[PDB]
């Protein structure tokens, strides 16, 4: 009776090289929560970096990594997906997936209840 | 709150009709000692230290109905300072109103996305504090907020279109949430707007009212300080021409009439401030 | 794209001493922003959001305030395990979510 996200896949990496994070959800499933990927950086601050509603199927991506970045989700299996592409110097950060609810509401007035462990990506 | 104010009046009337049996009661005395037209020191010094108690007690009865007329006053203040944070808060939701207003005219001449985009972030903002700015379970109140939930979603849905370069189905979205808008909100702004008119109006004849009331009262405590003096500048005078005697004799007469004029008055305006509050 | 400048960048206080934090919004976000806490090595936490609501579990020190597009997070009694960084956010909609700087607040 736990609600967890846990991330994986997170670990060092070339520059301009190709991994896919997952963000695994317990206790509750996507199709009521959007989920969000957001990086901090080594000693800076937040950044929040995409996400996908999988209700609606939309997708977001910051500015600094649009178009390198492909978030997608698998509601059968419960988990989402973040396939990192082109990989740079500044893409090295720990990576944390939040879950937001749903505008109506206190699930959207709530924002970023639930945050996972995040994985590190060098 | 409200029947506090109820029972002030309630008081305020029961005070008001004891100081005229009493006034009545003195008249009554006075008319029945000098019917006799009797000069003895001792009925002088005791019919009219019939005065005397009269002006004693009522003068009692004035402090009381001055404190109670404070009270009311304070309680008026109050339900006042209440319509100011209605009225305050209604002018925050007009404000809301206007700046969606002003980005769906800047969604209709938008031409690419990213302006579409930063219109429809404003909105969203607008139409989140204004479903706040509200201060309540009328069906009018659960309508507003149900239209609110649904203008956000339609915010939502014009930001979806926008955000993948559609800015056609994007100002289409912006003409539903007018529709929305129009369909939901109105009913309860139009509500709010005549109950805000109403109340300014109920405000301004209220503080008439009081006003009249405060000068009553003070006209009636001067009679009342005369009252005394005319009677002491006769009795401890120790008065014995008969002619001095009567002229006092109608001076008050003329002085109790106008007393009533002013307490019956006195009695209208409460009535009145009773029907206008309820 | 919506700054939200958080001040001070850092603040030294000792246990009990009150704390408060600042957070200008560059627009008009309503009530949508959220103070969250993070430990040094671990996930951001949920303190406040609605920007003045209490979430489930956090104690009762905490406090945040709105005024315009002014937001304030508020440490009555600074407890031993208070020492963290403190995160404004705002959440207006999916993908205009930024975060403040954060403070460092340390004992
Ligand atoms: C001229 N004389 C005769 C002198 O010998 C007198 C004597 C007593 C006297 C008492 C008076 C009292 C009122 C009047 N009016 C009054 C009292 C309470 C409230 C209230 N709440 C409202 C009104 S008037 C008055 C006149």
């Amino acid at each position: 009776s736990e609600v967890q996200l846990v991330e994986s896949g997170g670990g060092l990496v070339q520059p301009g090289g190709s991994l896919r994070l997952s963000c695994a959800a317990s206790g509750f499933n996507v199709v009521d929560f959007s989920l969000h990927w957001v990086r901090q950086a080594p000693g800076k601050g937040l950044e929040w970096v995409a996400y996908i509603s999988s209700s609606s199927g939309s997708t977001s991506y910051a500015d600094s990594v649009k178009g390198r970045f492909t978030i997608s989700a698998d509601t059968s299996k419960n988990t989402a997906y973040l396939q990192m592409n082109s990989l740079r110097a500044e893409d090295t950060a720990v990576y944390y997936c939040a879950r937001w609810g749903y505008w109506p509401g206190e699930p959207w007035w709530k924002a970023f209840d639930y945050w996972g462990q995040g994985t590190l990506v060098t | 709150d409200e029947e506090r104010l109820k029972e002030i009046l309630f008081f305020l009337l029961l005070i008001i009709i004891f100081v005229v049996f009493l006034l009545i009661v003195d008249y009554k005395f006075l008319e029945e000692f000098k019917e006799k037209n009797v000069t003895d020191k001792e009925e002088f010094n005791e019919v009219i230290k019939i005065d005397e108690a009269v002006m004693l007690i009522s003068a009692f009865l004035l402090a009381i109905a001055a404190a109670l007329l404070k009270e009311l006053e304070e309680l008026i203040r109050k339900r006042f300072e209440e319509w100011e944070k209605e009225e305050e808060t209604l002018k925050k939701l007009e404000d809301n109103w206007e700046t969606l207003n002003d980005n769906l005219k800047v969604i209709e001449k938008a031409d690419n996305a990213a302006q579409v985009k930063d219109a429809l972030t404003k909105m969203r903002a607008a139409a989140l504090d204004a479903q706040k700015a509200t201060p309540p379970d009328s069906p009018e109140m659960k309508d507003f907020r149900h239209g609110f939930d649904i203008l956000v979603g339609q915010i939502d849905d014009a930001l979806k279109l926008a955000n993948e370069g559609k800015v056609k189905e994007a100002q289409a979205a912006a003409e539903q949430l007018k529709t929305t808008r129009n369909a939901y909100i109105q009913k309860y702004l139009e509500k709010a707007k005549e109950t805000m008119e109403k109340r300014k109006e109920i405000r301004r004849e209220l503080e008439k009212i009081l006003g009249v009331l405060a000068g009553l009262y003070v006209g009636a405590a001067f009679l009342m300080v005369i009252a005394k003096f005319l009677t002491k500048k006769i009795k401890e005078e120790n008065t014995t021409d008969k002619e001095k005697l009567n002229e006092w004799y109608e001076f008050v007469y003329v002085l109790l009439i106008f007393a009533f004029f002013i307490i019956l008055a006195i009695a209208v305006v409460l009535l009145k401030l009773l029907e206008i509050l309820g | 794209d919506i700054q939200m400048t958080q001040s001070p960048s850092s603040l030294s206080a000792s246990v009990g001493d009150r704390v408060t934090i600042t957070c200008r919004a560059s627009q008009s976000v309503s009530s949508a922003v959220a103070w969250y806490q993070q430990k040094p090595g671990k996930a951001p936490k949920l303190l406040i959001y609605s920007a003045s609501s209490l979430y489930s579990g956090v104690p009762s020190r905490f406090s945040g305030s709105r005024s315009g597009t002014d937001f304030t997070l508020t440490i009555s009694s600074l407890q031993p395990e208070d020492f963290a960084t403190y995160y404004c956010q705002q959440y207006l909609y999916y993908s205009l979510v930024t975060f403040g700087q954060g403070t460092k607040v340390e004992i």
